[PDB]
DNA sequence: TTACTGTGGGAAAGA
DNA sequence: AATCTTTCCCACAGT
């Protein structure tokens, strides 16, 4: 099983040829808040699946054990895991416990979880690795920690349900760890200028490249990191033939416009429908921008 | 092992800040040329109408 | 200000059928340029379908407005007409007119459909790509909106012997059509009416063409469809499909099939047929506006003779579908920038929960609604909106219970929506669920 | 029938 | 260069 092949269910039609009562108490508890009871054995956990097809750790992971039951989770996990457990079982939404973990950002629980032979890699219904989620809700550490398994760095470039990678998602969200969460990935083992190539193939995922996303409605800190660190040809075009500038110009981020211009990013080249940054900015009525172009050359 | 339990929840927030920040700023910008927008449309969308009628007037003249 | 009221919304969300307005636009992903003065009509032809019964109600909301706005002192049947003009990256073309007139002869749940088979691009249009442009409005000079399709490539002529626009991709959509000797009138297109396949003269259907992998439910892989590969054709609307089939090349009514063909990716507008998996002599064919299997003659070992209407031209087609409804009487302005929600994501935990939506044409003037519960929406790009999951308690009540309350897993899944700060719902068709452990 | 108009095949011109 | 693509060129079968 990989992203490349999926499971498609559908009806059918053939052409002729010629005319002539269960509510798992353990679970609810585990779910609940505090109450730890019932046997926590091999039959206890591992085997039981409800209507969400979630295992005990699944619910344990669900740090949603609100009302607060702090440190017990990490422990109440370690329990069912050391009493045997498919530390890699998937729930309704194809979520491995370890995932719901990063979702709730229980970095500790994760730490053990992985140590128990858990695989971050295994993506969910959202064709999203664990690293995506880390990035998804920009929890710096959470990823800097997971970036130590050989197998994870492997799937560094792999792209989610919307054909986005690590940085791709990073550059897409702002903040202060971001610009570092990046330095991380690039250090870890990821090319800065990756367009989706290992996917140009079928799966309609593709186009842009990090810088695009930053550019697209600011994230300056990154566009500066990318066009300033080394690389990112500000003159790259997505499957719609767009230069970040354009994207930027389209959305209306004068801030980014100027930097890019200043750095020598072609304003000449046009998109797919023979349009260009101005005409775009102009088209969505972003005069501020329009004028900036005519204020140039 | 045995490290952390939360995660800098103040980055995530300082972030959801910056974002809500541009969302408001950008809600402005769109509310600005908003009429200019509906204008370029209001007209070109009717330029077809009077283009319709006169090319629809024909069905009336020839009878 | 015609903002939306929880109550009104329910009236909608409850009977979408008796309200909602769907309008879909099918079209080719590639068009053949025309030279000098000739006209080479696009084929298949871009056609617009008007779906839902809200199109009737939409009429009245104006019918009782032209008269109930007349007030003072045969031109009535005219102020309710559907006026629509489709056009290309027009720069010199007037912009063709689709019928939709009340005085049209017919010849399921489809209000009315029209096809634009006069469209064509000249060599005078020196653009590499171009997208359709449709404008809808009412006879009484009343606006509706203005749309545009996905990009369309321009080709000089279909190559005989970028690549996602010149090869058909494992998970893409196409149409299969048959034609006869230098003429049009006889054009048939693989389509599916009432849970069954056939071959329309009127319209054509978009079929996701899957690359079969291994094993009702089956394996599908990623990769350009190559001649001699098991292909599964699924209709994009209904869901229905056709049996396993091995797409194969054909030249002059002859099923070319040696070994040096599995090194050939199925190009656009080429002809080909689908031979069954078991009786590798049978080909998917239509014998007069109705499809059936067929045992075509054998000729050599590296070729095969087939029936005329057994070999068709395959071409990647795409489509767009717009769903919208006027929460409070038609609005002054039009809809035009109409949002299209792609996928819905979520990250973080409970108090840090966040919903990511993805799509195109996202205007900051939109507020996302979990069912009947609006949220502090955040516009980032016109391709994404983040929003905080509202507390379950405040979503469904003694009234909204049965509808927001999953009748199956007794959970709570509510229909997501993008709303215009002017009383208009843009139904994403997606749904947010709440894992509930009761009963 | 003569005049006119899409479409498909194929030669010739460029890339 | 060896081959593919683009621009011509034109016959067929309807209006």
């Amino acid at each position: 099983r990989t992203r490349k092949r999926r499971m498609i269910n559908a009806s059918v039609w053939m052409p002729p040829m010629e005319n002539e009562e269960s509510p798992i108490k353990l679970h609810t508890e585990a779910a609940g808040s505090y109450a730890i009871t019932e046997p926590i054995t091999r039959e206890s956990v591992n085997i039981i699946d409800p209507r969400h097809n979630r295992t005990v750790l699944h619910w344990i992971a669900s740090n949603s054990s609100a009302e607060k039951s702090e440190d017990l989770i990490v422990h109440e996990a370690k329990e069912c895991i050391a009493a045997g457990a498919d530390v890699n079982a998937m729930d309704c939404d194809e979520n491995t416990p370890l995932m719901l973990a990063v979702l709730a950002r229980r970095r500790r629980l994760v730490a053990y979880l992985m140590k128990a032979g858990a695989d971050p890699t295994i993506y969910n219904k959202s064709e999203r690795s664990a690293l995506h989620q880390a990035a998804a809700n920009r929890d710096f550490g959470m990823m800097v920690y997971m970036l130590n398994s050989t197998k994870l760095k492997g799937d560094i470039e792999e792209l989610d349900r919307n054909g986005m990678t690590a940085l791709m998602i990073v550059a897409h969200n702002e903040g202060r760890d971001q610009v570092a969460s990046a330095k991380l990935l690039v250090e870890k083992g990821a090319k800065v200028d990756y367009d989706g190539a290992a996917r140009k193939d079928s799966e309609k995922y593709k186009g842009r490249t990090a810088l695009h996303y930053a550019a697209q409605v600011s994230n300056m800190p990154i566009v500066k990191y990318l066009v300033g660190e080394k690389g990112s040809n500000k003159d790259k075009q997505d499957e719609d033939g767009k230069t970040p500038i354009m994207l930027a110009a389209q959305e209306g981020r004068i801030e980014v416009v100027m930097y890019l211009i200043q750095q020598g990013a072609s304003v000449e080249a046009v998109d797919a429908t023979d349009h260009t940054a101005r005409q775009l900015a102009q088209a969505n009525n972003h005069h501020n921008i329009v004028d900036i172009f005519d204020r140039c050359r | 092992e045995d490290e952390p339990t939360i995660g800098d929840l103040n980055a995530f927030h300082s972030g959801e800040e910056l974002h809500r920040q541009r969302s408001e700023l950008a809600r402005a910008n769109y509310e600005k040329a908003r009429p200019e927008m509906i204008a370029n449309q209001r007209a070109v969308t009717a330029h077809l109408f009077n283009r319709y009628t006169e090319d629809e007037e024909r069905k009336r003249v020839e009878q | 200000v015609q903002s939306l009221t929880s109550d009104r919304m329910i009236d909608f969300l409850s009977n979408k059928e008796k309200y909602e307005c769907v309008i879909s636009i099918f079209h080719a992903k590639v068009a053949q340029k025309s030279y000098g003065n000739e006209k080479r009509f696009f084929c298949p032809p871009p056609c617009i379908y008007l779906i839902g019964q809200g199109w009737k109600l939409k009429k009245d909301r104006v019918a009782q407005l032209y008269k109930t706005l007349k007030a003072s002192a045969i031109h009535e049947q005219q102020a309710t007409e559907l006026v629509a003009y489709i056009g290309i990256g027009s720069d010199t073309s007037e912009r063709q007119q689709l019928d939709f007139s009340t005085g049209k002869v017919r010849h399921p749940n489809i209000y009315d459909y029209c096809a634009a088979k006069t469209l064509y691009i000249s060599d005078s249009d020196k653009r590499k790509y171009f997208d359709l442009n449709a404008q809808f409005f009412y006879g009484c000079g009343m606006e509706i909106g203005g749309f545009v399709s996905q990009r369309i490539k321009v080709i000089s002529k279909p190559s005989k012997k970028d690549c996602k626009y010149l090869c058909i991709a494992s998970g893409t959509k196409v149409a299969l059509f048959n034609r006869l000797r230098s003429q049009t009138v006889s054009t048939r297109y693989l389509h599916v009416e009432g849970n069954a396949f056939h071959a329309s003269s009127t319209k054509w259907g978009a079929f996701t063409i899957h690359l079969f992998d291994d094993e009702d439910n089956f394996a599908v892989r990623d990769g350009f469809v190559y001649y001699g590969s098991v292909v599964k054709l699924v209709d994009s609307v209904t869901g229905i499909a056709l049996p396993r089939l091995r797409i194969r090349k054909v030249d002059k009514q002859q099923v070319i099939l040696d070994a040096s063909c599995s090194e050939e990716p199925v190009s656009q507008l080429h002809k080909c047929a689908f031979q069954m998996i078991d009786n590798e002599l049978v080909y998917l064919c239509l014998s007069h506006d109705k499809i059936i299997q067929h045992q075509a003659t054998a000729i050599n070992e590296h070729r095969h003779q087939i029936n005329d209407g057994a070999a068709w031209t395959i071409i990647s087609t795409d489509k767009a579908e717009y769903r919208f409804f006027e929460a409070m009487g038609q609005v002054a302005n039009p809809i035009s920038p109409c949002p299209v929600v792609g996928s819905l994501e979520v990250d973080g935990h409970g108090e840090a929960s966040r919903v990511e939506l993805h799509g195109r044409d996202f205007k900051p003037n939109l507020k996302v609604w979990f069912g009947a519960t609006p949220v502090e929406t955040t516009f980032r790009s016109e391709e994404s909106l983040h929003c905080s999951i509202p507390p379950v308690s405040q979503v469904r009540n003694e009234q909204t219970h049965w509808m927001f309350t999953n009748r199956t897993t007794g959970d709570v899944e509510v229909p997501i929506s993008l709303v215009r700060d002017d009383g208009v719902v843009y139904s994403s068709g997606l749904t947010f669920s709440y894992k509930s452990l009761e009963r």
